[PDB]
RNA sequence: CAGAAGAAUCAUCGAAUCUUUGAACGCACUGCGCCUUUGGGUUCUACCAAAGGCAUGCCUGUUUGAGUGUCAUU
RNA sequence: AACCAUCUAGUAGCUGGUUC
RNA sequence: AUUGGAUAUGCCAUAUAAAGCGCUUUCGAAGAGUCGAGUUGUUUGCAGCUCUAAAUGGGUGGUCAUCUAA
RNA sequence: UUGACCUCAAAUCAGGUAGGACUACGCGCUGAACAAUAAGCGCAGGAAAAGAAAAUAACCAUGAUUCCCUCAGUAACGGUGAAGCGGGAAAAGCUCAAAUUUGAAAUCUGGCAACAUUUCUUUUGUUGUCCGAGUUGUAAUUUCAA
């Protein structure tokens, strides 16, 4: 099983040219298998399987950092590269509004704070 | 001030300027949807004191319902319908005829910046201020429920509460 | 229809060449524009971010809420109301109010041109309050102008129940 | 109907429609860029008129053209609204910061290498000549003629210092140059100097927009070329120069039969077209003088006997030196189409001209 | 049972993926489509395939055009 | 007219039963 | 590893500013188809319908006290 | 006429937002039978609602709301059935409209450009500029306790 270590030191194109022949050895060995098929087929499909998915993998993480990068700094981004949470939390008053005082307020907690003090018993 | 004049013009409602008033507009409210949107109020003093500020984020409905439940608490949650992605703020009596009442509704907009990070209208951004007028908590809705301070106006009397020595 | 006294005192506006005449003392005091006001203030920031008093400043005066109270403080000399506010219960005791304060009052076409002057989409009323020793005369021929061609006529029209 | 011959071309409403631009815009971004119409083989199968093809109308979509074109509308009304309302600071402030646009992107799709710009470049140079001398009118641009005029300076300094020129020839029209930059034929027409009129029958706005595009064209030619040849792009001019009308003697070429009549100092009087012999007589690596009268900067004047050949129209010559016999253009214009010089004393003044023969014609 | 030797039918878990429906949203409810872009191809203008999209109400703004409007307009 | 779910543990002076 | 309120300290600080207290030969705006009245329904409150206000006024209580709605 | 303003529309225009589900507790509307009853319908949150007196009292006076104990099975009513005081748990107060900033809309959204910042390349802002909103009123100031 290719391991996702030097699956990840390697341009895209030569990379999606490993999708395919891992999909027709995989496709192959089902041939294989329902005309007689040992033990070692169903471990070698089951190999290629998730040998498959490894490289699927790298190919849509290296895809989405690219897409991150490039959507850097950027005031508007696609709704796939954003926060989900939950919906109540993406439409809750963000931190910075929740401490949005009118100036009255401001001249109330500067010169009347809410002092640090103890009782002598 | 202009509005110490227009407040005080608003109590003679049966006058010479405000009946004429009354029955040239009522005509024409009835020409247009029977919820439609008001570009500015047309009682600038009765709105302003209700909590409208003449600013992105306030809107302003203007709705006729049918007279013969409480006429104003009916046109609040009918307008909250007609846009239910905006808080229902307030509302107030605009004109009436011999079928109809008209009302102006305020809305303010939850998700407009201005609204979000003005600290005087933050309060009705919140997930608990989702349809206030649904629930009875607008002013007409807090009053049609009796809700006030005062003799003028069931779970813990129905119950048997048992404690653990007794 | 038939209209009221105080509303129908909307339709009877001024004439063509006194308004003319109107607006040319007014677009001598339009306030400062946004970008002006900008250029002026950022001027003074150099002499004062460097290194280092000044007169008081002429405009005309606009919005209801400060007309009204400069016309109670009896400090306008002019005041020109817009004949098409939307509702019309805003300016309809301006009439009434300008009277009882001895106050020079027209009604003028054009709520828009009101506007205008002021650097603003929109004006309800516009109000001279006080000008510069140079306009003194021009101002005093325009209150006199106002007497007669709105004051001095209509007046008894305006106490008549209009339309119908 | 749907599918075939009538896919294959749009109409021009519905080319407009899809490109959602109108037939002023449409017939800019067509002239600015690269689309001319193509009449399909079955005209009645096209139609399920102006043919054109679907790819042009789908690449045009996507053209900056319409988009800068309505930002210049947008601010055009904008500029309009601030006059109305009397704040003239506005409206001045707003026309420094008007929109422009940029003609690399189309000048690069058009043509993707410089050989194909100069192959194309025969027609932006004529248009550039015979702008160089139009009268400033309300439909063209003053500024938009002088930077015309700079360009065709520019090119023909550039020309006279690579001697790319090869064949001149006088023609009713005007005077007919072809040169050889960089193996491409470029062919140019220069009208002559007359007291001429608008015609008033074409149309200026599609014009202009031809002329802009030419300018645009000719001046990346002119920076490639003044690159390639070390010049430095723009090349510098001399305001008191050009004032004085000194010609191409303004435009310094500052660095950043080619000699036929490099051993002769030609000398023109004000009786000939002297814009049209110098420039064939720097091209051919010669020295041309001009009198004061045609213009300033001469290097030569009329006393010095250092002149070899006196170009002179003129039937009298009153005072004619020794060692500086009268010559015609047209021995001039036949010598350097020939590339061997012409005899002098059968173009002798007050002698009869001699055939022109073209040199285009074989 | 079988299967791999950082193995595990393991645990944790912040990254990816997540078929058709369903508030279910191109129209329909099986199918029929629209626009745009991309590409095929040995059949290259086009066609075809795929992808991207294409619900409604309402709020803020942008752009465009109408008006029976108010004027402005010597 | 029928069917289903809940109110319902609805209503009983009466019936039967009610444990070494 | 992610965080909260403090402490210490460096830097910055648009203070020509902004507050509390004190004093008066000067002032002091207060929410209407609402309150309320009649009448009809739902369960005094609420709702409809007809009418429709005031300015030491108005509400609720025992001349007085208390409160200051829409 | 140009051109402003008001409209009335349009766009597969940009940025958003609503629906459905759960529903023990919570807040409205509606409603029979044998009672704000079940049902039916509408709408929320981690709590909700209520809430800083158009409140009690008749005292040497109390002092937002909520919950517990008591008052009390009392007054009153016609078997139903509170509340003031009193004792506890917890405690926190405030924001507008109505005033001329008028010696200067001092206010705000958005686009764009940089600079930051992150539960986070996903988050949240700052500065500059332009446009829009706004004088039919956005800030500062004031809320009767003044």
């Amino acid at each position: 099983a290719l391991k996702t270590f030097e699956l990840r030191k390697q341009s895209q194109e030569n990379l999606a040219e490993q999708l395919q022949e891992l999909r027709q050895e995989l496709a192959s060995l089902r041939v294989q298998k329902i005309a007689g098929g040992s033990g070692s087929k169903l471990s070698k499909i089951k190999t290629t399987r998730k040998d498959i998915a490894r490289i699927l993998t790298v190919i849509n993480e290296s895809n989405r950092l690219a897409a991150r990068e490039a959507y850097k700094n950027k005031k508007y981004i696609p709704l796939d590269l954003r926060q989900k949470k939950t919906r109540a939390i993406r439409r809750a008053l963000t931190p910075y509004e929740q401490s949005r005082k009118t100036l009255k307020q401001i001249k109330k907690e500067r010169y009347f704070p809410l002092r640090k003090y103890a009782l002598k018993a | 001030g202009a509005y110490k004049y227009l407040e005080e013009l608003a109590k003679k409602k049966q006058s010479d300027v405000n009946l004429f008033l009354s029955r040239v507009r009522a005509w024409e409210y009835r020409q247009m949807n029977v919820i439609h949107r008001a570009s500015r109020p047309s009682r600038p003093d009765k709105a302003r004191r209700l909590g409208y500020k003449a600013k992105q984020g306030y809107v302003i409905y203007r709705i006729r319902v049918r007279r013969g439940r409480s006429a104003r608490c009916t046109a609040e949650e009918r307008v909250g319908r007609y846009c239910s992605n905006l808080r229902v703020l307030n509302s107030y009596w605009v004109n009436q005829d011999a079928t109809y009442k008209f009302f102006e509704v305020i809305l303010v907009d939850p998700s407009h910046k201005a609204i979000r990070r003005d600290p005087r209208i933050n309060w009705i951004v919140n997930p608990v201020h989702k349809h206030r007028e649904s629930r009875g908590l607008t002013s007409i809705g807090k009053k049609s429920r009796g809700i006030g301070k005062g003799h003028r106006f069931w779970l813990r009397h129905n119950t048997l509460s048992l404690r653990r020595y007794r | 229809l038939k209209v009221p006294p105080a509303i129908a005192q909307f339709q009877k506006t001024l004439d063509k060449n006194t308004a003319t005449q109107v607006f040319k003392l007014l677009n001598k005091y339009r306030p400062e524009t946004a970008a002006e006001k900008k250029q002026r203030l950022v001027a003074e920031a150099e002499a004062v971010a460097n290194g280092k008093v000044s007169k008081k400043p002429y405009n005309v005066k606009y919005g209801l809420n400060h007309v009204v109270a400069l016309i109670e403080a009896k400090k306008a000399k002019l005041v020109l109301i817009a004949s098409d506010v939307d509702p019309i219960e805003l300016v309809v005791f301006l009439p009434a109010l300008c009277k009882k304060m001895g106050v020079p009052y027209a009604i003028v076409k054009n709520k828009a041109r009101l506007g205008t002057v002021i650097h603003q989409k929109t004006a309800a009323v516009l109000a001279v309050t006080e000008v510069r020793e140079e306009d003194k005369n021009e101002l005093a021929s325009i209150v006199s102008a106002v007497d007669a061609n709105f004051s001095a006529k209509y007046d008894e029209s305006r106490r008549k129940w209009g339309g119908g | 109907g749907k599918a075939g011959a009538a896919r294959i071309y749009i109409t021009r409403n519905q080319a407009l429609k899809k490109l959602q631009l109108t037939l002023a815009d449409f017939r800019r971004i067509c002239i600015l860029k690269g689309v001319y119409p193509r009449e399909p083989k079955n005209k009645k199968k096209a139609n399920k008129v102006t043919f054109y093809y679907t790819k042009d109308i789908q690449y045009l979509l996507h053209e900056p053209i319409v988009q800068k074109f309505r930002e210049y509308k947008v601010f055009a009304r904008k500029l309009s609204k601030a006059l109305g309302k009397g704040e003239l600071e506005t409206a001045k402030r707003l026309e420094a910061r008007k929109p422009t646009y940029s003609l690399d992107h189309i000048i690069k799709e058009r043509y993707p290498t410089f050989h194909d710009a100069l192959k194309d470049i025969d027609d932006a140079l004529s248009m550039l000549f015979l702008f160089s001398t139009m009268p400033v009118t309300d439909k063209i641009g003053a500024a938009t003629v002088a930077n015309c005029e700079r360009l065709c300076a520019e090119f023909q300094h550039y020309v006279i210092r690579s001697n790319s020129l090869r064949k001149a020839f006088l023609s009713i029209k005007g005077i007919y140059y072809q040169a050889e930059i960089f193996g491409e034929q470029i062919t140019w027409i220069v009208p002559y100097k007359f007291a001429q009129s608008v015609p008033t029958d074409v149309d200026f706005r599609i014009m202009h927009t031809f002329l802009e595009f030419y300018q645009a064209l000719m001046g990346f030619v002119n920076f490639k070329l003044y690159n390639t040849l070390g010049l430095r792009y723009p090349p510098k001019i001399d305001v008191a120069k050009s004032e004085s009308a000194a010609g191409l003697a303004a435009y310094e070429l500052e660095e950043s039969n080619t000699s036929l009549f490099s051993n002769f100092t030609f000398f023109l009087s004000r009786e000939v077209p002297r814009f049209s012999l110098e420039f064939v007589i720097r091209a051919f690596g010669g020295k041309v003088g001009w009198d004061p009268i045609l213009g300033s900067g001469s290097p030569f004047s009329e006393s010095d006997p250092v002149i070899t050949h006196h170009i002179c129209d003129r039937p009298h010559i009153s005072q004619k030196y020794e060692g500086r016999i009268y010559i015609q253009p047209q021995w001039v214009y036949d010598s350097i189409n020939k590339g061997i010089l012409e005899r002098t004393d059968l173009y002798a003044c007050g002698a009869t001209l001699p055939p022109h023969l073209s040199p285009f014609v074989k």
